[PDB]
C-alpha cells in the first residue's frame, strides 16, 4: 500500500531508526493535500452511476466491434454487456480509493498488478478502458485542485494500461 | 485365396510336414503387417461409396465417347453397371487388404476378365484410367497413414497391372 | 426434467425412489454447476447461433426462401429465424433440465399438426435445426459438444 | 407437477426469454440443497412404517377417536388411517425432493377436505396427526432437512383446513 | 525425478538383481508405444493456454462466488495468481506424462501444495475442480486424430488421467 | 501420495534394508 | 408394486388375484383357448369370437388362467415365449 | 398430437395381441398416465378408469374400494390390470370388440 | 441394473434414451470401479458382518432365540444367520448393479409371504438387518457407507 | 540458442563433463526429424508470399475495423498496411528459422523475448497475430508429420501472445 504515511516508514525502518523530520514532513504533505483529495472522493462517488454508464456508452461509440462481434470475450450479449459495466465500476472505484488514501496504492494492488495476464488471456483490449478512462476525465465537472487531484490518478491508470 | 497361410499350408500339404519354424515364422509377419493393411481395409470401408464416386466419372470426363449411342455407356442402365463396376474392383482390393495377399482379385476379378472385356466389347483402358485415378488421388498421411497409403495402392496398381 | 419425472416414475408405482434413482438426482444435482455454464454458452450466443443457423439453412434450403417458399420476403423469413430462435432457446431449457421434457411439452408435441396447418415443410424446418447444431457444437469443447448437439438431434428425430 | 428446477423454467419461458442470472440464481440454490433433500428422503424411506406408528401413538392413538363411536374404530377404520397417513408422509418426500408444492395440490390437495366432510372424517385430528408426524419426520432427517420437510406437512395441514 | 525406465533400475538395484527377461520385454513395449506418447505430449502443450483460459472460464461460471466483492479470486493479482498455479501442475503433468513416472510432479509440484493453500485460505475443492476441468478437456484433446495415424492409445490416455487425478487428490 | 519431505521420489535409501538392521524413518 | 407386498387373508385389500410376477415384469405367454360366454341368452349382446389366441403377460397370466377357468373356458395350449426359467435376476 | 404406438398397433393389427391386450398396454402406457393419472387423485383416478376401460360410471361404494385400494397399492399398473382381467369385461368385450 | 432398467424404460415408451439415461450410464461405468472397490470390502468381511449382525440381533431381540422363538436351539440359530448371510449377498449385488433391482426380484417380492409363512417374526429379520447396517457402515468411509447403508435401508423398507 | 545440439553441451559444460551418450541421443533424434522439417521449411519458403498476402486479409475480414479506424497503429492508410505485411513476413521466417535449426530457438532470440512490451507500448493487439498465425496453419497444405513440424512452431507462438 504506497500511502505517504507508509513510504515515511518503511523509509525510516530500512536503517533502524526513529521517526525524525524527514518524515514528519512528508505525512505533513499528506494532510495538507487531503482536504482537496477528500473532496474529489465524495464527488466521484455521488455521480458514479451517471459516469459509469456514460463511459460504457463511450466505449460502445468509439468501438462497435464489441456490441457485434461473437464470442465472451466481446460485449454482445446482455451478460458481455454486464460484465464490461462491471469493469468500469471497478476502475472508478480504484480511483475514489487512491483520492482517499493519498498515494496510488489501493490500484496498484487490486487493479494493475497482475492485470496485463488477465487481458492477454481473456483476449481484453486495453484500449477499450483508456477510452472509458478519458470520458470520466472529460465529465467528472470538477474544477481547481480538486480536479487536478482526480486527473492524476486517472492518468496513472492510463499509463499502465499504454 | 493366395495368402500368406495358403502358401505356407499348401506347399507343406504339397511336402507332407507339419507345420515347421519356417511357416510359423511366415503368419508372425502377418502380425506386423496386419496393423497397417487393415486400416487401409476400414477407411476404404468407410468411405466406398465417395471414393468409387470421385472415381468413376473419371472414367467418363477422361473418355467422353461412351455416352455416345452404340457406345458401351450408352443408356442410363449401361451407366450404372459401369458404376457398379469400380465398386467391385474397390470391393475386392478392400477384401485383399484384409485376406493379406491378392487372393480375392486372382480369382474373383481378374481370372477370366479378359475374356468378358472381348466379348462384351468393353474398353479395358476405360478400367485402369479408373483405377491410376484414385492410385493419384491418394494423399499418403491424409486419406490413411503412410504405411496404410503403400499397402492401398499396391494392390491397386496389381489391378492395373493385371487389367494392363 | 429427470427429478421430476424419476419422481412420477417411482410415484405410480406405489414405491419410493430406489438408489438407481436417488443416485442420480444426486448425480444430477453435482452435474448442475456444469450444466448452467453449457446454458450459459448457449444463452448470449444466439445473436450467432440463430444468424448463422438461418446462413446454412437457406443454402441448404433455397426453396423454403425463393418466392412461393413459406419463408418468403422480409415478412416470414423474420419469422422464419423466430422459431430457431424459440427452439434454441427450449434447448438452453433442456440442457438445465438434464432431460427433453421441457422441449417435449413445448416444441415438439403436436409439432406435425402445426406446421402441416401452417403450409411450412416440417422436414425444412429439420434442416434448420441441424444447421444450428453444427454451430452450436462449434462453440464448445468435445465433452459439451455431445451434450448440447444431444439435445438438438432429439429435436431432429422428433420433428419428422 | 413442476420442481423447482421445471417452476423456474417455466416462470423464465412464459415471458419467452432466457435464463437470466436471477432465474440460475435460484436454480443454484436449488443444487446446493440437492445433496440434503435426497439423504433426507432415504431415511424417510427407512422409517416410513416407524414414522407413522411414532406419530398416531403420540397424537391420537388413545383419544376416543380410537374408541367405539370415534372416528377411527373399526379395524377397516383403523387401517385406512395409517394407509392414509402413508400418502402425507409420502408425498410429503415427493415435494422435499422436487423442491415445489406442486404435486401435493396436483394429487393430495383437491378433493380432500371435501372428501373427509363427506366420510365425516375429522379434520382436527387429521392435521394434529400429520403435526406429530413433522414432529417425528425432524427427529430423523436433523434439523434443516426437517424444516424442509416439515414446510410441505403445514402445506397439506394449511390446504387441508 | 526418475523416469519409467529408472523406476525399474532403481528397484532392481535394492534388491542386487539383473534385470530378468520378462522385464526388458516389458521395457521394450514401452519403447514401442513410443512415439503414441510424444503424440500426446505435443498435444496438451500446442495448446495449453486454451485448455487453462477454457477451465477457468467454465469455473467461474459454476462457483460465481468465487469472483464476488470477498471471492478468493477477485482482484487483477488474485485472478492471475489464480491461472497461474493451473499452469503449473499442468506443466508438471506433462512432465509426468513424458517421463512415464508421476516422480517429478510430486517431488517439485505437490509437496506443501495442500498446506500453501490452507495457510493463504484458497478453497482446495475448488482447485480439485479445476483440474478435473483440465483434465478432461486434454483427455478429449489427446483421443482425436487430427494428424495422427489410426490407431489404439487407450492406455496412454488412462496413463494420462492419473496423473491428473493424482495431483487432485494431493491439493485438498 | 509421494515421497516424504525431502526424499527424491525413487532414490530411497531404504528400499532394500535389511530388517536387522532397519532404522524407522522419523 | 408387486403383488405380495404382505397381502393375504384379513388385510384391507380385499382378497384376490395374487401374481409371482417381479416389478416391470417382462415374461409373457402365448396362449389359447375356449372360453364360451355362458351370458350371452338373457342379455343377448352381440356375439363374438370365443376361441382366442394371444400373448398375455407373466405379470397378469395367472389371473387370466384363473379366469379362463371361471367361466367354463378350456385351455388348449400355453407356452413361455419371451423370458428366461430359473432365473434370479433379469425378469424385469 | 401425431402419437404414435406403433409397436401396439403392430401386434394388434397382425393379431398377435387382443384388443384387450392392446387396450391394456394403453392404459399402462405413459402418455396415458400423463394425461389421466398425473393431473388427478387416486380417487378420481378410479372414476375416470372406469369411463375407459369399462364404459361405464362406478356403481356402489363397495367397488369403489375394492378399487381404491389396489391403485392405493399398486398405482396404475395394478389398477387397469385388475379391470382389464375383470369378468364384467369379459362378458362385454374379450380379444377382440373395442 | 441402472443399465437394464434405463433400457425397459425407455423400451416401453417407443423410444430410444435421452441424454438424461444416456448421461448416467454413462456415468455409472465410470462409478464402477468404485463400486466394485466397495463390494470387495464387504465381501470377504462376511465372516465378522453376519457374526456380528446376529450379535446385536439377539442382544435386541432375546425372544426369538429364546425358548419358544423361532431361532432356538443350535439349528435354527445357524439358520438364523443363514439368511443374513443371504440379504448381505444381495446387498453386494445391489452395489455392483447400482441399484436394488437384484435385491427387489431375490429376498424382497413376496418375502412376507415367506416369513408369515415360516413362522417367522419378518419384524424381528428386519432388526437383524439393521444391526448388519452399523456394522458394514463401520467398515468403510463417510462416502462409502452412505452407499452401503443406503441399500440395507431400502432392505428395512420393504421388509415391513 | 536454444537448438538439440546446443543445449545437449550447454547441460554437459554446466556440469562440466565430456558428451556421453545421453548427450549423443538427443543430437541423433534431431537427426531423424531433421528430413521431416527440411521439407516444411522449404515448401513454406516458396510459398511465402502466398501466405502473407492471404494471412493479411485474413486479418482484415475477421477485424475489419483495423482498416477503418485512424491512428498509427492501424492498417487505414497504406503505410499502416505495408506496416502490416512485414509483421506476418516475420512471424513467418521465424517459423522457418525454427525449422531449420531444430527447435525453438530463432524465434525466442528474435520474436518472443520483449514481445509483449513491444505490444503494449505500440498499441497492438495480439489477438490479430493469432488469426494472422491460425491462417497459416489452415493454409500451408503440408501433409502427414510434414505438418507436424510446422504446426508445432505455429501453435508454440499462439501461446505466447495469448
Ligand atoms: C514363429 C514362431 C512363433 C511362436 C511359437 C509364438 C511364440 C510366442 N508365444 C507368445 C506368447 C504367449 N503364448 C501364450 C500361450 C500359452 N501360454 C499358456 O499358458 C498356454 C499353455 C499357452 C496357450 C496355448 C500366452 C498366454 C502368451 C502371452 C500373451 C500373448 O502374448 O498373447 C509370444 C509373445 C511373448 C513373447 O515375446 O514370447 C510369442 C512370440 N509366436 C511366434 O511367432
Ligand atoms: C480410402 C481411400 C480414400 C482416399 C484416397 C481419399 C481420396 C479422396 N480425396 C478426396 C478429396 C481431397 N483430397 C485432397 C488431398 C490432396 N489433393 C491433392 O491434390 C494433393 C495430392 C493431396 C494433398 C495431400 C484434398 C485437398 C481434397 C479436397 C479437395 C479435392 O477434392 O481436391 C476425395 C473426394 C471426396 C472428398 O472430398 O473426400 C476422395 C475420394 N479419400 C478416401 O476415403
Ligand atoms: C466380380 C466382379 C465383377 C466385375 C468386375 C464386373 C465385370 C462385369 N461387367 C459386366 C457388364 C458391364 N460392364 C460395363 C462397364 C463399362 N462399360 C462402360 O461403359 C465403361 C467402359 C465400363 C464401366 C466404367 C457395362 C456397360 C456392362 C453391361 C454390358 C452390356 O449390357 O452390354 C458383366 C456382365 C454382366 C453384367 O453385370 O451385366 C461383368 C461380369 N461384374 C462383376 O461381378
Ligand atoms: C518429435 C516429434 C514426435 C511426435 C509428436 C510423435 C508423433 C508420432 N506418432 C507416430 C505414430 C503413431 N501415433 C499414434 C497416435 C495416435 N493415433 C491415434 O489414433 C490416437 C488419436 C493417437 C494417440 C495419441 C499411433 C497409434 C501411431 C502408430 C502408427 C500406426 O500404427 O499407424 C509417428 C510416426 C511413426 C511412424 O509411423 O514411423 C510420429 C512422428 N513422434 C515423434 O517423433
Ligand atoms: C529378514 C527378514 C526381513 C523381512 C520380512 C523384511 C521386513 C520388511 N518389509 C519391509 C517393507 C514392506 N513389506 C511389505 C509387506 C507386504 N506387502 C503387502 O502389501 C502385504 C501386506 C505384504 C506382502 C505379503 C510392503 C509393501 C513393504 C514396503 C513398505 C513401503 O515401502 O512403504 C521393510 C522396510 C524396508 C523395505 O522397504 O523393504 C522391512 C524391514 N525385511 C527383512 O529384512
Ligand atoms: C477490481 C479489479 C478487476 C478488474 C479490472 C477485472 C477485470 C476482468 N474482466 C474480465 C472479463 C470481461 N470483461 C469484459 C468487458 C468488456 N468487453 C467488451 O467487449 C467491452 C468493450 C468491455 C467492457 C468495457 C467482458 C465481456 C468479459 C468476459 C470475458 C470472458 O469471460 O471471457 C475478467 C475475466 C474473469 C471474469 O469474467 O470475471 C477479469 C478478471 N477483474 C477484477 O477483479
Ligand atoms: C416454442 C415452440 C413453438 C414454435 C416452433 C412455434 C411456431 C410458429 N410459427 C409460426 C409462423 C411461421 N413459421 C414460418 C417458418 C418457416 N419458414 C420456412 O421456410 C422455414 C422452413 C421455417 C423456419 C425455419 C413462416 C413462414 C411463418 C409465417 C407463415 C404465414 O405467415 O402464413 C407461427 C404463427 C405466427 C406466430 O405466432 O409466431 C407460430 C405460432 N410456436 C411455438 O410455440
Ligand atoms: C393421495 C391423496 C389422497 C388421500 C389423503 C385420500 C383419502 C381417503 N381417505 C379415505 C378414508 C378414511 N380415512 C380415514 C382417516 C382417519 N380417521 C381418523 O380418525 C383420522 C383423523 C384419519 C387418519 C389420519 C378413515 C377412518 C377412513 C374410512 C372411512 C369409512 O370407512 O367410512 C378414503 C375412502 C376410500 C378408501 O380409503 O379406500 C379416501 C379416498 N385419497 C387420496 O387420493
Ligand atoms: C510447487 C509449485 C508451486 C505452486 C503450484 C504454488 C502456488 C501458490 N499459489 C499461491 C496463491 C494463489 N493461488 C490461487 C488459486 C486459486 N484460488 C482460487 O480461488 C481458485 C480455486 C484457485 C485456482 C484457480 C489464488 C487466488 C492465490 C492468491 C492468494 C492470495 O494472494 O491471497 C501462492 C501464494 C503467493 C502468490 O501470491 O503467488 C503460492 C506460493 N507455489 C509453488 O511454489
Ligand atoms: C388353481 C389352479 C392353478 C395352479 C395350481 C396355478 C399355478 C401357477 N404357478 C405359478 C408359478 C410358480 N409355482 C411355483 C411352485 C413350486 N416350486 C417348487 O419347487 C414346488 C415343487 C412348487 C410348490 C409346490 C413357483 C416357484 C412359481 C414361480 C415360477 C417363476 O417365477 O418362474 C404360476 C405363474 C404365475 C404366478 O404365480 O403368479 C401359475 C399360473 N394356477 C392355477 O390357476
Ligand atoms: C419388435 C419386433 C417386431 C417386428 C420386427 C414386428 C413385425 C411386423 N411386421 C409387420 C408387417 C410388414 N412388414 C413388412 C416388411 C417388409 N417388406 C419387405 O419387402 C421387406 C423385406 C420388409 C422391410 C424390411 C411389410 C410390407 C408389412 C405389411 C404386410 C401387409 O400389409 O400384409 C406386422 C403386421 C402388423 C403391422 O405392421 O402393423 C408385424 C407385427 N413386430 C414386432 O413386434
Ligand atoms: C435370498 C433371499 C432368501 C431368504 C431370506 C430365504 C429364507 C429362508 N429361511 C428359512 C428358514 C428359517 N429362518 C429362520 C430365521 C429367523 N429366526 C429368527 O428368530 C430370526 C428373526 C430370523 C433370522 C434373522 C428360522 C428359525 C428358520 C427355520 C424355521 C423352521 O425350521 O421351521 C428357509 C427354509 C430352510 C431353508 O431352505 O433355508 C428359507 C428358504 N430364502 C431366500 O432365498
Ligand atoms: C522480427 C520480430 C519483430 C516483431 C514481431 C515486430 C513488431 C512491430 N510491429 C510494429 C508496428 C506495426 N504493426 C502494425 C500491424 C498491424 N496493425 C494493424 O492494423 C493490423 C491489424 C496489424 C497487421 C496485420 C502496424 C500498422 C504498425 C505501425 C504502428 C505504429 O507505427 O505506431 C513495431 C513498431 C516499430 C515500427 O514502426 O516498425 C514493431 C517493433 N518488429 C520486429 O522486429
Amino acid at each position: 500500500m504506497k500511502t505517504p504515511i507508509t513510504e515515511a516508514i518503511a523509509t525510516a525502518d530500512n536503517q533502524g531508526r526513529f521517526l525524525s523530520n524527514t518524515e514528519l514532513q512528508a505525512v505533513n504533505g499528506r494532510y495538507q493535500r487531503a482536504t482537496a483529495s477528500l473532496t474529489a472522493a465524495k464527488a466521484l462517488t455521488g455521480s458514479a452511476q451517471r459516469l459509469i454508464t456514460g463511459a460504457a456508452q463511450a466505449v460502445y461509440n468509439k468501438f462497435p466491434y464489441t456490441t457485434q462481434m461473437p464470442g465472451p470475450a466481446y460485449a454482445s450479449s446482455a451478460i458481455g454487456k454486464a460484465k464490461c459495466a462491471r469493469d468500469i465500476g471497478y476502475y472508478l472505484r480504484m480511483v475514489t480509493y487512491c483520492l482517499v488514501v493519498g498515494g496510488t496504492g489501493p490500484m496498484d494492488e487490486y487493479l494493475v498488478a497482475g492485470l496485463e495476464e488477465i487481458n492477454r488471456s481473456f483476449d481484453l483490449s486495453p484500449s477499450w478502458y483508456i477510452e472509458a478512462l478519458q470520458y470520466i476525465k472529460n465529465s467528472h465537472g470538477l474544477s481547481g485542485q480538486v480536479a487536478n487531484e482526480a486527473n492524476a490518478y486517472i492518468d496513472y491508470a492510463i499509463n499502465t494500461l499504454s | 485365396m493366395k495368402s500368406v497361410i495358403t502358401t505356407v499350408v499348401s506347399a507343406a500339404d504339397a511336402a507332407g510336414r507339419f507345420p515347421s519354424n519356417s511357416d510359423l515364422e511366415s503368419i508372425q509377419g502377418n502380425i506386423q503387417r496386419s496393423a497397417a493393411r487393415l486400416e487401409a481395409a476400414e477407411k476404404l470401408a468407410g468411405n466406398h461409396e465417395a471414393v468409387v464416386k470421385e472415381a468413376g466419372d473419371a472414367c467418363f470426363a477422361k473418355y467422353a465417347y461412351l455416352k455416345n449411342p452404340g457406345e458401351a455407356g450408352e443408356n442410363q442402365e449401361k451407366i450404372n453397371k459401369c458404376y457398379r463396376d469400380v465398386d467391385h474392383y474397390m470391393r475386392l482390393v478392400n477384401y485383399c487388404l484384409v485376406v493379406g495377399g491378392t487372393g480375392p482379385l486372382d480369382e474373383w476379378g481378374i481370372a477370366g476378365a479378359r475374356e468378358v472385356y472381348r466379348t462384351l466389347n468393353l474398353p479395358t483402358s476405360a478400367y485402369v484410367a479408373s483405377i491410376a485415378y484414385t492410385r493419384d488421388r491418394l494423399c499418403v498421411p491424409r486419406d490413411m497413414s503412410a504405411q496404410a497409403g503403400v499397402e492401398f495402392s499396391a494392390y491397386l496398381d496389381y489391378l492395373i497391372n493385371a487389367l494392363s | 426434467s429427470i427429478v421430476t419425472k424419476s419422481i412420477v416414475n417411482a410415484d405410480a408405482e406405489a414405491r419410493y425412489l430406489s438408489p438407481g434413482e436417488l443416485d442420480r438426482i444426486k448425480s444430477f444435482v453435482l452435474s448442475g454447476q456444469r450444466r448452467l455454464r453449457i446454458a450459459q454458452t448457449l444463452t448470449e450466443n444466439r445473436e450467432r447461433i440463430v444468424k448463422q443457423g438461418g446462413q446454412q439453412l437457406f443454402q441448404r434450403r433455397p426453396d423454403v426462401v425463393s418466392p412461393g417458399g413459406n419463408a418468403y420476403g422480409e415478412e416470414m423469413t423474420a419469422t422464419c429465424l423466430r422459431d430457431l430462435d424459440y427452439y434454441l432457446r427450449l434447448v438452453t431449457y433442456g440442457i438445465i433440465a438434464g432431460d427433453v421434457t421441457p422441449i417435449e411439452e413445448i416444441g415438439l408435441v403436436g409439432v406435425k399438426e402445426m406446421y402441416s396447418a401452417l403450409g411450412t415443410p416440417i422436414s425444412g424446418v429439420a434442416e434448420g435445426i441441424r444447421c444450428m447444431k453444427d454451430v452450436a457444437c462449434s462453440l464448445l469443447s468435445g465433452e459439451d459438444a455431445a451434450e448440447v448437439g444431444f439435445y438438438f438431434d432429439y429435436t431432429l428425430a422428433a420433428m419428422q | 407437477m413442476q420442481d423447482a428446477i421445471t417452476s423456474v423454467i417455466n416462470a423464465a419461458d412464459v415471458q419467452g426469454k432466457y435464463l437470466d442470472a436471477n432465474s440460475v440464481e435460484k436454480l443454484r440454490g436449488y443444487f446446493q440443497t440437492g445433496e440434503l433433500r435426497v439423504r433426507a428422503a432415504a431415511t424417510i424411506a427407512a422409517n416410513a412404517a416407524t414414522i407413522i406408528k411414532e406419530a398416531v401413538a403420540k397424537s391420537l392413538l388413545y383419544s376416543d377417536i380410537t374408541r367405539p363411536g370415534g372416528n377411527m374404530y373399526t379395524t377397516r377404520r383403523y387401517a385406512a388411517c395409517i394407509r392414509d397417513l402413508d400418502y402425507y408422509l409420502r408425498y410429503a418426500t415427493y415435494g422435499m425432493l422436487a423442491g415445489d408444492p406442486s404435486i401435493l395440490d396436483e394429487r393430495v390437495l383437491n378433493g380432500l377436505k371435501e372428501t373427509y366432510n363427506s366420510l365425516g372424517v375429522p379434520i382436527g385430528a387429521t392435521i394434529q396427526a400429520i403435526q406429530a408426524m413433522k414432529e417425528v419426520t425432524g427427529s430423523l432427517v436433523g434439523s434443516d432437512a426437517g424444516k424442509e420437510m416439515g414446510l410441505y406437512f403445514d402445506y397439506i395441514c394449511s390446504g387441508l383446513s | 525425478m526418475l523416469d519409467a525406465f529408472a523406476k525399474v533400475v532403481a528397484q532392481a538395484d535394492a534388491r542386487g538383481e539383473f534385470l530378468s527377461n520378462t522385464q526388458i520385454d516389458a521395457l521394450s513395449k514401452m519403447v514401442k508405444e513410443g512415439n503414441q506418447r510424444l503424440d500426446i505430449v505435443n498435444k496438451v502443450t500446442s495448446n495449453a493456454s486454451a485448455i487453462v483460459t477454457n477451465s477457468a472460464r467454465a469455473l467461474f461460471a459454476e462457483q460465481p462466488q468465487l469472483i464476488q466483492p470477498g471471492g478468493n479470486a477477485y482482484t487483477s493479482r488474485r485472478m492471475a495468481a489464480c491461472l497461474r498455479d493451473m499452469e503449473i501442475v499442468l506443466r508438471y503433468v506433462s512432465y509426468a506424462m513424458i517421463a512415464g513416472d508421476s516422480s517429478v510432479l510430486d517431488d517439485r509440484c505437490l509437496n506443501g501444495l495442500r498446506e500453501t493453500y490452507q495457510a493463504l485460505g484458497t478453497p482446495g475443492s475448488s482447485v480439485a475442480v479445476a483440474i478435473q476441468k483440465m483434465k478432461d478437456a486434454s483427455v478429449a484433446l489427446a483421443n482425436d486424430t487430427t494428424g495422427t495415424p489410426i490407431g489404439d492409445c487407450s492406455s496412454l490416455v488412462a496413463e494420462l488421467a492419473g496423473y491428473f487425478d493424482r495431483a487432485a487428490v494431493s491439493v485438498v | 501420495q509421494l515421497a516424504p519431505p525431502g526424499i527424491p521420489p525413487g532414490e530411497d535409501a531404504r528400499n532394500n534394508q535389511s530388517l536387522r538392521q532397519y532404522v524407522a524413518r522419523p | 408394486a408387486y403383488d405380495m407386498d404382505g397381502t393375504g387373508a384379513g388385510s384391507l385389500e380385499p382378497r384376490g388375484i395374487k401374481s409371482s410376477a417381479v416389478e416391470k415384469d417382462s415374461r409373457c405367454f402365448k396362449v389359447t383357448f375356449v372360453l364360451p360366454s355362458q351370458s350371452r341368452l338373457y342379455t343377448f349382446r352381440e356375439l363374438q369370437n370365443v376361441y382366442t389366441t394371444k400373448m398375455v403377460p407373466f405379470s397378469s397370466w395367472y389371473a387370466e388362467q384363473q379366469r379362463i377357468q371361471k367361466m367354463g373356458g378350456k385351455i388348449l395350449k400355453v407356452e413361455l415365449v419371451a423370458g428366461g426359467q430359473m432365473r434370479s435376476v433379469g425378469n424385469q | 398430437y401425431g402419437f404414435s404406438f406403433s409397436v401396439l398397433e403392430s401386434q394388434v393389427k397382425n393379431g398377435q395381441i387382443s384388443i384387450k391386450e392392446f387396450v391394456r398396454s394403453l392404459g399402462k402406457s405413459s402418455v396415458y398416465q400423463k394425461q389421466f393419472y398425473q393431473p388427478y387423485v387416486n380417487s378420481r383416478v378410479v372414476e375416470l378408469a372406469f369411463r375407459h376401460f369399462l364404459g361405464r360410471n362406478l356403481s356402489s361404494l363397495a367397488e369403489f374400494q375394492k378399487f381404491f385400494a389396489i391403485l392405493s397399492k399398486k398405482g396404475l399398473t395394478g389398477l387397469v390390470d385388475s379391470l382389464i382381467n375383470s369378468r364384467e369385461y369379459s362378458d362385454y368385450f374379450n380379444e377382440e370388440t373395442v
